[PDB]
RNA sequence: GGUGAAAUUCUUGGAUUUAUUGAAGACUAACUACUGCGAAAGCAUUUGCCAAGGACGUUUUCAUUAAUCAAGAACGAAAGUUAGGGGAUCGAAGAUGAUCAGAUACCGUCGUAGUCUUAACCAUAAACUAUGCCGACUAGGGAUCGGGUGGUGUUUUUUUAAUGACCCACUCGGCACCUUACGAGAAAUCAAAGUCUUUGGGUUCUGGGGGGAGUAUGGUCGCAAGGCUGAAACUUAAAGGAAUUG
């Protein structure tokens, strides 16, 4: 009935990732990212870029023949600030509102055990 | 963002979708469901053999969608590719996993969390490790606030669930467990064991992962799907 | 100045002061 | 003088706590002496949960949360509209809002 | 070209350093009972019909 | 410390060696003196990342 | 990619991103607490081995063997030193982009020592509870950790016993907490910082206006960095503590 997709949407600060990719996830359909529509190089990880990447991701499946599709929100992770940026949450809503179908939702942030060291000094960073 | 590329190249177009075909994947007979879904390969050239670029494949699944049924609605399931034969390319069970809310959501302060894993081995040669999680409870009528173990039951608690993990692995080569994580009677095993020691809701087991597998033996996953 | 800046100022001045006097003896 | 009988902190018998880092400036701090609150908040929102619901297989799915430990140095929580200042006898209110 | 009519269903406040930019939640004509918020310049009432060269956003809704 | 005669680093009213000590791999006989097909040289310093 | 914004930087030799693996070293998240253990420093995955320890219980034993301690001794964060291993990550120095009037800083990208470990040094810290140790007495209240006692108290086994986990009462010991001020204090505050002009339970250590100064010098310890001990000439009428109003 539907073809299944998985959304992977990496969603941090300074960018946005929006593609498409097989059940298995090897083979990956329509990569275009938040910064590839708006020239600022700081609305980069805006809402409204990534509004616009999660359409030209969807605009592709089409054509491809995946109509529906599993969704696995990202922050950067690891030692890093694990929230999700600002636009990961617009570009789902754009996913779910050009036709595709949406199922099986997961946060796939990586976690650490507490790894290594986290960069900025003892001090923090001070600006 | 857009016109700022100083250079593309180091040194100084054809749709790749007209040269791909769709194929079907098939789950193991220990599962409800059996059209787990598509995949995308490049058509086998001479030198190619896009066969061999789909082998070592492994896809995740939710075990909601192979039971049809969403009282296994986190439980997530990865099958791993192990022959293909005409458009129907074959999976076997590779590992099962915990979405990352359920096992966010259990974990509650003002609770002990307990777990252990095992590095048993199946009757079949498959080398496992099991997971298991379990989670101290209020007593009803309970009146103090955190109900804590004393980390001497916590060590009894380990020890017993370790002997249960690995006697439900030995004797079982890897379809009865396959077919015994669906039901959950480890979990169910492992309370009465442990009831008399503390309370230890969720038992919730873990993960299972697989160390490394047995020679192929071709006929044995054509046993599964019949 | 800081009391901690006080005290690198003076021990880099009896470096020197320890090093000048080992050129007599 | 002493501002604060616990100093900052909740340390009476630990001797040395093992510090953590700061979510917002990597700053170290002392585990007991961090801000620590917790986030759990729906997977998308209040507002795209009209528009991820039909446009959904498995009708009414899970609507599922995320969980987060965030933890904050005491100058990072001033100034991100948290803990910021109180009064000499609202200070010692240890219950929460 | 496509534009939509979306009218005024509650006013919430106004945000901007100056304030001149008022917060207003609408709803749309042709498909109701779907509802957005959005940012208007100018001086806004109750019932009002709004035009959106691009209705596509959940206006940042100050709280 | 030698005379030009004995040795490629030999000769001079300094004592030193005049050119690069670093020698090629294709070097022949009377040629290969000092740090042969060196890929780096100078004091190591961090890991060999090997 | 990073930022308030950028640039250094990486990219058609495929950067970023997706998937399957493999290696390395570090760390021990969530659970994590006005909770626990240790002389302090300090200590959080699992299991095995080794020795240790407090409290509790005790109609066991010895019998004053005790308290505090110049000299002396053991341990003693981080950084640093010596020599091997290791060297992922972060990162004194250094190199760079940016900001700036300048910016040898804060911000960005790299990045050596270091970070980790073995053998040996160093002997410092806002090493803080800025509160020495032993002993007795003096107001109330709840909670919690460890042990013990009692209660036909609740639930699970084998409806049923014992245990286990909870509930109620008491108790010994611990980490603290709330109220008040009999009392104390310059006040802040304090169940000790109280029982101190109604001045004496035992004992150790340290201070005598602010600078010069923890400086010079002489010793002694250290491989070094430095540690411990430690002046004088001179100069000054105030420095300083807690609260009050602007
Ligand atoms: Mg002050
Ligand atoms: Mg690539
Ligand atoms: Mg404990
Ligand atoms: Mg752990
Ligand atoms: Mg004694
Ligand atoms: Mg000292
Ligand atoms: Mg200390
Ligand atoms: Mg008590
Ligand atoms: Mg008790
Ligand atoms: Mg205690
Ligand atoms: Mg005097
Ligand atoms: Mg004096
Ligand atoms: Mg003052």
């Amino acid at each position: 009935s539907q073809v299944f997709g998985v959304a992977r949407i990496y969603a941090s600060f300074n960018d946005t990732f929006v593609h498409v990719t097989d059940l298995s996830g090897k083979e990956t359909i329509a990569r275009v990212t938040g910064g590839m529509k708006v020239k600022a190089d700081r609305d980069e990880s805006s809402p409204y870029a990534a509004m616009l990447a999660a359409q030209d991701v969807a605009a592709k499946c089409k054509e491809v023949g995946i109509t529906a599709v599993h969704v696995k929100i990202r922050a950067t992770g690891g030692t890093r600030t694990k929230t999700p940026g600002p636009g990961g949450q617009a570009a789902l809503r754009a996913l779910a509102r050009s036709g595709l179908r949406i199922g099986r939702i997961e946060d796939v942030t990586p976690v650490p055990s507490d790894s290594t060291r986290k960069k900025g000094g003892r001090r923090g960073r001070r600006l | 963002a857009v016109g700022k590329n100083k250079r593309l190249s180091k040194g100084k177009v054809v749709d790749p979708f007209t040269r791909k075909e769709w194929f079907d994947i098939k789950a193991p007979s220990t599962f409800e469901n059996r059209n787990v879904g598509k995949t995308l390969v490049n058509k086998s050239t001479g030198l190619k053999s896009a066969s061999d670029a789909l082998k070592g494949r492994v896809v995740e699944v939710c075990l909601a969608d192979l039971q049809g049924s969403e009282d296994h609605s986190f439980r997530k399931i990865k099958l791993r590719v192990d022959e293909v034969q005409g458009k129907n390319l074959l999976t076997n069970f590779h590992g099962m996993d915990f979405t990352t809310d359920k096992l966010r959501s259990m974990v509650r302060k003002w609770q002990t969390l307990i777990e252990a894993n095992v590095t048993v081995k199946t009757s079949d040669d498959y080398v496992l490790r099991i997971f298991a999680i379990a989670f101290t409870r209020k007593q009803a009528n309970q009146v103090k606030r955190h109900s804590y173990a004393q980390s001497s039951h916590i060590r009894a608690i380990r020890k017993v669930i370790s002997e249960i993990l690995t006697k439900e692995v030995q004797g079982s080569t890897l379809a009865q467990l396959t077919s015994k994580l669906i039901p959950e009677v480890i979990n169910k095993e492992i309370e009465n064991a442990t009831k008399d020691i503390f309370p230890l809701q969720n038992i919730h087991v873990r993960k299972v992962k697989l160390l490394k597998q047995p020679k192929f033996d071709v006929g044995a996953l054509m046993a599964l799907h019949g | 100045m800081r009391a901690k800046w006080r005290k690198k100022r003076t021990r880099r001045l009896k470096r020197k002061r320890r090093k000048v006097r080992a050129r007599s003896k | 003088p002493k501002k604060r009988a616990s100093n900052g902190r909740n340390k009476k018998g630990r001797g040395h706590v093992k510090p953590v880092r700061c979510v917002n400036c990597s700053k170290s701090i002392p585990k007991d002496k961090a801000i620590k609150r917790m986030a759990i908040r729906n997977i998308v929102e209040a507002a795209a949960v009209r528009d991820l619901s039909e446009a959904s297989v498995y009708p009414e799915y899970a609507l599922p949360k995320t969980y987060n430990k965030l933890h904050y140095c005491v100058s990072c929580a001033i100034h991100a509209r948290i803990v910021r200042v109180r009064s000499r006898e609202d200070r010692k209110n240890r219950a929460p809002p | 070209t496509p534009v939509t009519l979306a009218k005024v269903i509650k006013v919430l406040g106004r945000t901007g350093s100056r304030g001149g930019v008022t917060q207003v939640r609408v709803e749309f004509l042709e498909d109701t009972s779907r509802t957005i918020v959005r940012n208007v310049k100018g001086p806004v009432r109750e019932n009002d019909i709004l035009v959106l060269m691009e209705s596509e956003r959940e206006a940042r809704r100050l709280r | 410390a030698m005379n030009p005669v004995d040795h490629p680093h030999g000769g001079g009213n300094h004592q030193h060696i005049g050119k690069a000590s670093t020698i090629s791999r294709g070097a022949v006989s009377g040629q290969k003196a000092g740090l042969i097909a060196a890929r780096r040289t100078g004091l190591l310093r961090g890991s060999q990342k090997t």
